[PDB]
């Protein structure tokens, strides 16, 4: 019939039709569990439930648990036959090739697709910002990489890794409110420490200047509307949160910095293409979404990269989806149906044809 | 990967030029070569001899001001394509208007003209208290109920079994 885009994050799934404009669904990927819940549901009940993340640092690890996640998927959430629709996946960089092929293995398997393609994140966003070369910043909820790619293709021997993400910085913004004297550490106000992050938190450009701004004048201070109509303020702590992508000690992290790891990842990759990256730096995943984080990155990259380079960062505002944007775009193409893994040449071949079809 | 554009892309010297419709690489009529949309998005390849008989290959996608963003994307995915299928040899180049590179604002002797339009895109209070917070969380227990529209989870191996053969 049509062709879907799965998106599998660490802590959002994002599904939908090749050829929309954005994912049809978007939902938690967990399982909870005392039989068990998936996606809304368990959100909804993990007080009672033990919940359980199928992908953890943006690698998938549970695989029973993911099969139900994809079966929720198809027939709960997306409502359809997946015999009958062509799927395209997408992985984190360096997924195993033993991962590669068990998502390969189940889909035409436990799902009996008819073709299916697995696609690489950082690069599907690049393709999305319409880009062959750049590199790509892609954070998630669960965990952070740099992607350096050139002509279309990632080079695997510069991709950088950082296992800091919006999970943390929310870990991160639980307890600024408490030194402050605002205790959520319970799963249901969770919610509440992640959508206060969502909406108040912002980057930025200096960040000692921002501090002294701070407790010297109450000018950037907000409050927020609980939902049972309680109020409260919240100080530098919008800025404090997200300054860990940056600092990672905040959190005791001797890890380098995003700034830095972009710029470690740019000087691991060959001479003449340096310049296309440093001037194309795409920002992608919710934890790239934080205002001033662009004009920060930029400065911070302005400054440790040489006199004459010219910087841009890119960062698209639909970016939380520019990964199943650059799915639905790649799966639309009339050269596309060549390139999926067919069911008989899966059944030919086996599963270690992801290897040689896709990569 | 049998795209009848493909097989034409880069056999003979000269300028081929095809525009990104629906998710599709089409011809650009030659008369209109130079004459581009600017809420659309090209794809131009430069086929050069080389004196030691091979091709040399220049492949610049070109993205109008306008141009949605299934287009822009179509676009360089397809100059990767296109390059793939050419042995990788092209070098490939992004080509913004109002920045093009003079290499690309060469090709065109009278000049390039921009202008409007194009085609449509493939896309369809006081001090807190947390008891009192806290109390509406464990407020609701008896109140949700599952969904009822679904179709449990049973491990159904659908598909075939491809045999270790
Ligand atoms: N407006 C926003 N500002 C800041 N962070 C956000 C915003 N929206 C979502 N996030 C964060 O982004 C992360 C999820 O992004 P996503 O790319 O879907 O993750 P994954 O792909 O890792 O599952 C979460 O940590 C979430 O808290
Ligand atoms: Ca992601
Ligand atoms: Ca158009
Ligand atoms: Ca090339």
């Amino acid at each position: 019939t049509t062709a879907l885009v799965c998106d599998n994050g660490s802590g959002l799934v994002k599904a939908g039709f090749a050829g929309d404009d954005a994912p049809r669904a978007v939902f938690p990927s967990i399982v909870g569990r005392p039989d068990s819940y998936v996606g809304d549901e368990a959100q909804s009940k993990r007080g009672i439930l033990t919940l359980k993340y199928p992908i953890e640092h943006g690698i998938i690890t549970n695989w029973d648990d993911m099969e139900k996640i994809w079966h929720h998927t198809f027939y709960n959430e997306l409502r359809v036959a997946p015999e009958e629709h062509p799927t395209l996946l997408t992985e984190a960089p360096l997924n195993p090739k033993a991962n590669r092929e068990k998502m390969t293995q189940i889909m035409f398997e436990t799902f009996n697709v008819p073709a299916m393609y697995v696609a690489i994140q950082a690069v599907l966003s690049l393709y999305a910002s319409g880009r062959t070369t750049g590199i790509v910043l892609d954070s998630g909820d669960g965990v952070t990489h740099n992607v350096p790619i050139y002509e279309g293709y990632a080079l695997p021997h510069a991709i950088m890794r950082l296992d800091l993400a919006g999970r943390d910085l929310t870990d991160y913004l639980m307890k600024i409110l408490t030194e402050r004297g605002y205790s959520f550490v319970t799963t249901a106000e969770r919610e509440i420490v992640r959508d206060i992050k969502e909406k108040l938190c912002y980057v930025a450009l200096d960040f000692e200047n921002e501090m002294a701004t701070a407790a010297s004048s109450s000018s950037l201070e907000k409050s927020y509307e609980l939902p049972d109509g309680q109020v409260i303020t919240i100080g530098n702590e919008r800025f404090r949160c997200p300054e860990t992508l940056f600092q990672p000690s905040f959190i005791g992290m001797e890890s380098a910095g995003i700034h830095e790891t972009t710029y470690n990842s740019i000087m691991k990759c060959d001479i003449d293409i340096r310049k296309d990256l440093y001037a194309n730096n795409v920002m992608s995943g919710g934890t790239t979404m934080y205002p001033g984080i662009a004009d920060r990155m930029q400065k911070e990259i302005t400054a440790l990269a040489p006199s004459t380079m010219k910087i841009k960062i890119i960062a698209p505002p639909e970016r939380k989806y520019s990964v199943w944007i650059g799915g639905s775009i790649l799966a639309s193409l009339s050269t596309f149906q060549q390139m999926w893994i067919t069911k008989q040449e899966y059944d030919e071949a086996g599963p270690s044809i992801v290897h040689r079809k896709c990569f | 990967v049998e795209h009848p554009e493909f097989l034409k892309a880069g056999k003979e010297p000269g300028l081929q030029i095809w525009r990104v419709e629906k998710f599709d690489l089409v011809p650009v009529p030659t008369n209109l070569y130079g004459d581009f949309f600017t809420g659309d998005a090209y794809v131009i390849l430069k086929t050069v001899q080389l004196r030691n008989g091979n091709l040399q290959y220049d492949l610049h996608y070109w993205l109008g001001n306008e141009c949605s963003q299934d287009e822009s994307g179509a676009a360089a995915i397809f100059t990767v394509q296109l390059d793939d299928y050419l042995n990788g040899r092209a070098v490939q180049h992004r080509e913004v208007q109002g920045f093009e590179s003079a290499t690309f604002l060469g090709y065109f002797k009278s000049g390039l003209k921009y202008k409007k339009g194009g085609v449509a895109s493939g896309f369809g209070t006081g001090p807190f208290k947390r008891e009192e917070l806290l109390d509406h969380l464990e407020k609701q227990a008896k109140e949700f109920k599952d969904r009822e529209d679904l179709v449990p989870y049973t491990g159904e191996k659908r598909g075939k079994v491809w045999v270790p053969k």
